[PDB]
């Protein structure tokens, strides 16, 4: 079913932490059935996960908060197989081994040690597979905070805000944000209350205070 | 398309074999050059794969290897090119190219290495895109699904 032959990407040993936790390969290719392209995570030649093109909503590279050797490659979906899960894909990426394993695929050259040449090669086999992979930290920001008992990072993208990664994981396209509302609890911290056109209200707690001119600039 | 009798299958562009291809005449050098997929299989009880460019077609199989690749097969089993094309001649390790009748395929045929430079053991074959060259002390440790013919 999935060869050197049909196979537009492959990347082995990506962490997989949602929609499970594992260490996984990734892998783009065109079905054999029907020449159509399919995003996959594979365990030998298990498929945990796989999504079929439309179905990808939103995808992006995205840094982990104060570790650099390590970035998150996120995607959303509308569905997969089985309707297996339903979460995001979050994985991280090593970029030394990125590196070096793309070495090993003989697609960069032993002295090349810019990371977004891998991350062009990604992006561009990719769009190969009907979809879109931005970067937006190559005018975008992001810091810690809380959601209700559970830390997670807010990311402000252009168009997109994302709270990740603890389950469950929240995207709020941009165009739906009415409003958000901004309130102190002491000078070092506050917090940020995200309005959906909807109505539904999401009380971003415990945001340290050097962040604030970021967010009110942002709207 | 058939290059110095080999009969090469290609991919289309997109697929990451064909941009992992770098298989060409080299004009200076006077001659064809060659990408080869090497694939390490250790001793079981985990492979390593490495893509090698610009060997040279005229070239005994283990003088166009590459040091990591050595090193590499030093660590699976036990420093110029001079010695490391010499302490591998001495080695017992086989190698095995795949064997075809576009599709991969898992049939195997072992092939003479210090007998031969890599343009005639690749004559009469086919490649897709490239030979890809498997390395292993015995049968058993090649990956599974894999079948040698004798």
């Amino acid at each position: 079913e999935i060869s050197e032959t049909n196979t537009i990407f492959k990347l082995e040993g990506v962490s997989v932490l949602s929609p499970l936790r594992k260490k996984l390969d990734l892998v783009f290719y065109l079905s054999n059935v029907d020449g159509s392209p399919v995003i996959t995570l594979l365990k030998g030649n298990d498929r945990e996960l796989s999504i079929y093109q439309k179905n990808i909503k939103m995808a992006s590279f995205l840094p982990v908060p104060e570790k650099p050797n390590l970035i998150y490659l996120f995607m959303t979906y509308t569905s997969c197989e089985d309707n297996k899960f339903s979460e995001p894909v979050v994985m991280t990426l090593n970029k030394e081994n990125t590196l070096n394993q793309f070495k090993k695929l003989g697609l960069l050259d032993s002295n090349v040690t810019d990371f977004e040449k891998c991350v062009e090669y990604i992006r561009k086999q990719a769009i190969l597979t009907g979809f879109k992979i931005s970067n937006p930290f190559v005018n975008s920001f992001h810091l810690q905070c809380h959601r209700g008992t559970k830390e997670g990072t807010l990311y402000f993208l252009p168009d997109h805000i994302i709270f990740g990664f603890k389950k469950p994981i929240l995207l709020f396209d941009a165009s739906d944000i009415e409003s958000i509302t901004y309130s102190s609890i002491t000078r070092l911290t506050f917090n940020a209350s995200l309005v959906t056109k909807d109505g539904e209200k999401y009380e971003f707690s415990m945001i340290d205070q050097t962040e604030y001119a970021k967010i009110d600039d942002y709207v | 398309i058939i290059r110095r009798g080999v009969n090469c299958l290609m991919l289309p562009k997109g697929m990451q074999r064909s941009s992992q291809n770098r298989s060409k005449w080299d004009k200076t050098m006077d001659l064809f050059v060659w990408s080869v997929e090497w694939i390490l299989c250790p001793m079981q009880e985990e492979l390593f794969k490495h893509v090698s460019h610009r060997i040279k077609e005229t070239d005994f199989l283990v003088q166009g290897m590459g040091k990591n690749v050595f090193q590499k097969c030093c660590e699976f089993y036990r420093e110029t090119k001079e010695e490391r094309t010499q302490i591998l001649q001495k080695s017992g390790l086989k190698f095995y190219t795949k064997t075809f009748p576009i599709m991969d395929s898992k049939k195997l045929v072992e092939l003479a290495i210090h007998e031969k430079c890599i343009g005639e053991l690749l004559k009469n074959t086919t490649v897709i895109e490239f030979p890809t060259i498997f390395v292993a002390m015995t049968e058993a440790d090649l990956p599974e699904g894999y079948e040698v013919l004798h």
